[PDB]
């Protein structure tokens, strides 16, 4: 795009960057004043720096041309904050702004306005860093604190000292401020809410003022002054938007379809593969628009969300785009992958909390809903049909893993397609921080491009056209997009089995595959914050913020809450999780998961778990399919449930955690290794009279008394005066109903996988 | 369009591409190759054949029988012409995540479906997995997924009363259907029982009103346009390796891509007995693909 | 002539009988070594590939001539019954075995029995330090009963060798009496019987009438 472009989004970015010199110095100066000096003090940009001043419309205005791009960048951030400043008259008397602008209040946490109304929390302004702890919100965290920003401007400035203002770096800048003010209120007024990240307030300024320079542009409309100052109440009424959407199916069966040997590495390659063709679709739409990631509202589980200019060249990219991709996805992939795109005409009134209501925020996203739903039904025309079903070819093999039939090929004495080779061979290539987009080399992820993983020593020896950097907030020497997956991975998945035995020996030779889902993702992300204010917080910028907070849940942090644990995470995007281990550390990692969740979403939005027990070598797709079972099984519990190695153990999460893992299985380990192993048979006993109440209630109750109080004989001189507990205890949980019996059985289930030898 | 043929299972497995996959229902291309086998083995293979190239021969996929017939369900019809609601949006997508999960509703209720009711899916079989080995080779652990039916739950069909596809059912009900019927999978024993009156006033093939398919069925070069600009279906793939006792050597068939049921279309078209064998082959594969229609208000 | 007959039987233990499924799919089994079973009746069960297996590996060592390392290179008269996926005119049997689920589940229960399954305690015991290692086998109960239920299909150009057929699949189940099902069966497991094994004709028409007296006869 133009350089004209290049500076209006840079203005736009770093419009609110003097808010930061100022709570990091305490100077008075007005914010727009200090940003411009600054940047200034840092380069030598004449229109980004009057574009930062200028960035209130209210400021010497007349100095001002009709064609200046702040008038544009000035009515984006008034878009970005979802409030008219103009009637607030903040900006028009210094007396009052002293007294409405609180500047002592942090960042609020974004469920503070989700769901039923709870207590407030603040968060920690902190530098993102991918080892860190986590930064949960707090209540105690409310105080404003100059040290915190001190190190902040520091590094920006540090950072920003040799910045090149130029196309191929501006991605690398999203990266640092996405590192730096991701903690950072974007506002501190006492009557707004400060739930909105300066973060994403500027991606979301940079990306209207874009918008709305494609559509002036479109229309030949440049008097910014007269169109977006003098009558932006009218421009607020015109449809200027376009929230457009595009998701991918075949994810699940592509990935878990494996049926040989090596799917663990194929697993994971695809995996990567599927996600970073997400990426490149969404990149490739915004390169052939002329725009960039400053657009992407969110991307991931192969749905991503945009908003464009609603231009008639602006969908006719995407038509076109769409059928370009949908030709290559039928050449490389046949009918596995399909993409279908969506979008939906909207205003600015219908994002701004004070002038919307909350049928038409949702209206906006149902548009594009249904018009990919009404796609995804029918996909194929006439054309595409009869070629697909042309036949004609004499195949006496197939693929070993994916079962396809196009360009076979001979590798490792077994018979691979081409897309199966390049997996294989991009599956050495994952352990690389580094992946670069050429014409013919790698898997093809898109027309005439191909993705290859490459060594930063080798990247000098390479040609590309773009660059992906995975798991990194530094700004590399090499300009290039920064992407966060859930990678974590501690052994290979074959030894995963042999793994879960001790040093002593002790338990089972078994794994364990855990999928877990976010409850009610969507309806979260269409009303969740609509609850409170009579629906007054249902705006895009909230519902973004609430999306980058689950994509750096899912993305960054579920790596360390991975850490030390023998186990590998397959997926994490979005809402769905997969992770494969060995089966003590699967089920801790889970619950660690769960709870870390529960804190840091305020109990607002809840989880459902499978966790599904399997032997050695078991096929990846058997795995994924059992464990989908179980999951959806534990969705049938009125959600919030964990289902553990079948449907008849479906518990409340808390009520698990709370009674199961780590009071009965607790209350037995203790007791149960104080017996031998001639003792320890009676817990096999115990399992049997507890799936066996239904018969003979009163008379298996009696049993147990019975065979209770002969463990208690069977143990040793004084040990004995300490299983006088284990008859009162398993008794009273025997007795009082049906779920304590259920989670009497699971904790001796597991129980009796931890101490087996075999 | 005459009867309602009911195959009462106790094991099956019907692989929906390898061994460890098995599905709850069978396509009816699945059934037309076991006819063709059992009538070959027969010896009265040409006879079938010359029912078959008749347009009265009608076949439907294989549907969930519980104390009356089953119906796939209408993809394309979520619209909300009937489903339009001031509830929450919790609802709205507790609600079409219980749609996008049913796959069958009872004959009695689907137009009720029509109308914006909401319904659930029933119990008809579990599905599980055996793992087995080979005590010779000590590196041989496959394992087979079955479609245990339970609840007296049966698959239906409808096709024509012919004494020859009569007989032919009553040998398949002794030699299995899909899977390792050698091993205890794919048994049934059949049942003939009569089209209900709310059924049989239902099952069209010829008129240009919105009809909904039962059959996997891709219809023919010259009215594909009409199922493409107003039909609403899903792409099914028919791969698999074409059995045949004239090569040693087992060749995989043509991929050939069909229509779903119960995908719903503007007018009906007419079906094909497609060669889908490879290039040099002795003798033919035929992969069935006529559709039986219903009816839609 | 297009028939198919069907050997039924009911499998009535001698001792108890270990087919054994996987630990998560047979249900979790607390116990080490599970029993496999029907996944809604909970009942154990003998599935048709355990039969089929162990007939074709005890008429391999009779009606074979010679040795084969693959179930490939095996005589024509394996090959003919069990099937042979390289050979062109027997790519399927003409045997179609069926899962022999519990057929006395009521007698059991009129018996007294409280569950359908035990749990047989053995032990190793070292042969230098002579100490024992312990170990728990789930079986089924001995006077559980199984409905079996065997088809042969006779087609044209195949009625030449269904004499000899017939006398294979009667020593099959003669040797199926004289070993054991699927199991620790050397150890004493899995000794099973067959009751009223007779064979009817089910479609088409043939004649069993020599073939069910010699049922009875040569068992």
């Amino acid at each position: 795009m133009k350089k004209e472009k290049i500076d209006l989004f840079y203005g736009a970015l770093l419009h609110d960057i003097g808010k930061v010199i100022q709570r990091a110095t305490g100077e008075r100066k007005k914010h727009a004043l200090v940003g411009a000096d600054w940047f200034d003090e840092i380069a030598d940009n004449q229109v980004i720096s009057d574009q930062i001043r200028y960035h209130m419309a209210n400021y010497q205005s007349d100095k001002l041309g009709n064609d200046h791009l702040a008038y544009i960048t000035y009515i984006a951030d008034n878009i970005a904050s979802g409030v008219d400043r103009r009637q607030s008259n903040e900006e028009s008397d210094e007396d009052a702004s002293a007294k409405i602008w609180d500047t002592y209040t942090n960042q609020a946490d974004i469920f503070n306005v989700f769901g039923a109304q709870t207590d407030k929390r603040y968060f920690k302004p902190t530098v993102l860093n991918l080892k860190s702890k986590p930064n949960f919100a707090s209540a105690t965290y409310e105080p404003f604190s100059k040290g915190d920003y001190a190190a902040i401007a520091t590094r920006i400035k540090n950072e920003l000292a040799e910045f090149e203002f130029n196309q191929a770096q501006i991605d690398s800048l999203l990266n640092l401020f996405e590192a730096i003010l991701s903690f950072v209120p974007s506002s501190t007024n006492s009557k707004e809410i400060a739930d909105i990240s300066l973060a994403e307030h500027s991606r979301l300024t940079a990306a209207f003022a874009l918008a709305i320079y494609d559509y002036l542009e479109d229309k030949g409309r440049h008097n910014y002054k007269e169109d977006l100052f003098t009558k932006a109440s009218a421009f607020y009424e015109e449809e200027a938007f376009l929230l457009a959407s595009f998701d991918l199916s075949g994810i699940q069966d592509f990935i878990y379809n494996i049926a040989t040997s090596g799917a663990a590495k194929q697993l994971k390659a695809r995996s990567l593969y599927l996600d970073f063709m997400s990426e490149y679709i969404a990149d490739s739409l915004l390169d052939k628009l002329g725009l960039n990631r400053a657009n992407l509202l969110y991307v991931g589980g192969g749905h991503a969300y945009f908003v464009l200019a609603n231009t008639e060249k602006t969908v006719e990219t995407l038509v076109q785009f769409e059928k370009d991709f949908n030709q290559f996805l039928l050449a490389n992939f046949q009918t596995r992958l399909y993409v279908a795109f969506g979008w939906g005409s909207f205003a600015a009134k219908d994002i701004m909390s004070e002038l919307n209501s909350p049928e038409s925020y949702r209206q906006i996203y149902q548009k594009a809903s249904r018009m990919i739903s009404e796609k995804k039904i029918s996909r194929y025309d006439y054309r595409t049909l009869m070629l697909l079903n042309r036949g004609g070819k004499s195949s006496e093999r197939e693929c070993e893993i994916c079962h396809s039939v196009e360009n076979l090929v001979s590798y490792h004495d077994q018979k691979v397609c081409d897309i199966c080779r390049g997996l294989y061979q991009f599956s050495k290539e994952i352990a690389h921080d580094h992946f670069i987009i050429t014409e013919n080399e790698g898997l093809p992820i898109g027309p005439n491009a191909c993705l290859k993983g490459v060594a930063f020593e080798k990247l000098s020896q390479e040609s590309f056209s773009r660059v992906y950097v995975k798991n990194d907030y530094k700004a590399g020497t090499i300009k290039a997009t920064h992407v966060f997956v859930g990678d974590y991975q501690c052994d290979e998945i074959h030894k995963y089995a042999a793994l879960s035995k001790n040093e002593d020996g002790l338990g089972i030779k078994r794994l364990a595959v855990v999928r877990l889902d976010v409850d009610d993702l969507g309806a979260a992300f269409m009303a969740g914050f609509s609850r409170q204010g009579n629906g007054q917080y249902s705006t895009l910028s909230r519902s973004a913020t609430f999306s980058r907070s689950m994509s750096l849940f899912f993305k960054v942090y579920i790596n360390q809450f991975a850490s030390d644990k023998k186990l590998s995470i397959i997926y994490a995007g979005g809402d769905d999780v997969f992770a494969i281990g060995s089966w003590q550390d699967i089920i801790a990692f889970t619950v660690e998961l769960r709870q870390n969740f529960i804190k840091w979403t305020n109990g607002k939005l809840t989880l459902s778990a499978g966790i599904g027990l399997f032997a050695d070598k078991t096929p990846i797709s058997l795995m994924a399919h059992q464990t989908g079972e179980l999951e959806e099984a534990a969705k049938g519990n009125e959600k919030d449930s964990i289902s553990l190695f079948s449907s008849d153990y479906t518990f409340k999460f808390d009520r698990f955690i709370t009674n199961v893992y780590d009071d009965k299985l607790e209350q037995i380990r203790y007791f149960f290794n104080h017996q031998d192993e001639r003792g320890k048979n009676f817990i096999y006993k115990l399992i049997e009279l507890l799936r066996n109440y239904e018969s003979e209630e009163k008379m298996n109750v009696a049993r147990l008394a019975y065979y209770l109080t002969r463990l208690e004989e069977l143990t040793d001189k004084d040990e004995r005066d300490k299983f006088k507990q284990f008859k009162k205890l398993f008794f009273k949980w025997y007795t009082n109903n049906e779920s304590d019996r259920k989670e009497a059985e699971l904790a001796l289930l597991l129980y009796v996988y931890e101490i087996r030898k075999d | 369009t005459y009867k309602l043929y009911i195959m009462t299972f106790q094991n099956a497995h019907f692989g929906s591409g390898t061994l460890d996959s098995s599905k709850l229902t069978f396509s009816a291309d699945r059934i037309f190759s076991a006819l063709v086998l059992e009538a070959l083995k027969m010896g009265k293979l040409d006879a079938f054949l010359a029912e078959a190239n008749q347009d009265k021969f009608t076949l439907t996929d294989a549907f969930p029988f519980q104390f009356g017939p089953f119906l796939p369900k209408p993809i394309g019809y979520p619209k909300h012409d009937q489903i339009d609601q001031s509830v929450d949006v919790k609802e709205v997508r507790r609600q079409a995540k219980l749609s996008k999960k049913l796959q069958f509703l009872a004959l009695e209720n689907v137009d009720d479906y029509l109308n914006g009711e909401l319904f659930e899916n029933e119990e008809h079989a579990v599905i599980d997995t055996v793992t087995k080995n080979q005590p010779h080779k000590d590196d041989n652990l496959y394992q087979v997924a079955t479609t245990r039916f339970s609840n007296d739950t049966s698959l239906y069909v409808i096709a024509n009363e012919s004494d020859l596809l009569n007989e032919l059912m009553s040998s398949l009900q002794y030699s299995g259907l899909g899977g390792k019927r050698s091993s205890g999978f794919g048994r049934f024993e059949l049942d003939i029982q009569n089209i209900p009156l709310e059924l049989s006033d239902r099952l069209t093939k010829n008129h240009s009103d919105k009809v909904m398919s039962l059959t996997t069925a891709l219809p023919v070069d010259a009215d594909l346009e009409e199922a493409m600009e107003d039909g609403h279906y899903l792409l099914t793939k028919s791969s698999g390796f074409a059995f045949s006792h004239a090569t040693n050597e087992n060749y995989r068939k043509q991929d050939l891509y069909k229509f779903a049921s119960g995908s719903t279309f503007s007018k009906t078209f007419e079906g094909q007995i497609v060669d889908v064998r490879p290039l040099d082959f002795p003798h033919a594969v035929l992969n069935y693909a006529k559709p039986l229609f219903f009816k839609l208000e | 002539t297009f028939a198919k007959i069907k050997f039924s039987a009911q499998i009535r233990l001698e001792t108890g009988l270990h087919i054994g499924g996987s630990d998560a799919f047979a249900a979790i089994g607390a116990i080490d070594s599970p029993v496999i079973k029907d996944p809604i009746t909970n009942l154990p069960i003998i599935p048709g590939s355990s039969l089929k297996g162990k007939m074709r590996t005890l008429l391999a060592k009779v009606y074979n001539e010679k040795v084969a390392e693959k179930p490939s290179d095996d005589s024509d008269i394996l090959s003919r019954l069990f099937g042979n996926s390289k050979d062109k005119r027997f790519k399927m049997g003409r045997l179609i075995f069926r899962d022999a689920f519990l057929s006395n589940a009521d007698e059991l229960d009129s018996l007294g029995v409280r569950s359908y399954t035990e749990v047989k305690f053995e032990n190793t015991i070292d042969r230098i330090t002579a100490e024992a290692n312990p170990r728990q086998i789930e079986r089924a109960i001995r006077n559980s009963t199984f409905d079996f239920e065997l088809i042969y299909e006779i087609t044209d150009e195949n009625e030449n060798q269904v004499e000899e057929d017939f006398k294979v699949i009667r020593d099959g189940l003669k040797l199926l009496e004289l070993d054991y099902l699927g199991g620790s069966g050397s150890r004493g497991y899995g000794k099973v019987a067959f009751e009223n094994l007779k064979a009817t004709t089910v479609f088409g028409n043939y004649d069993v009438k020599t073939l069910n007296e010699l049922l009875t006869a040569e068992v």
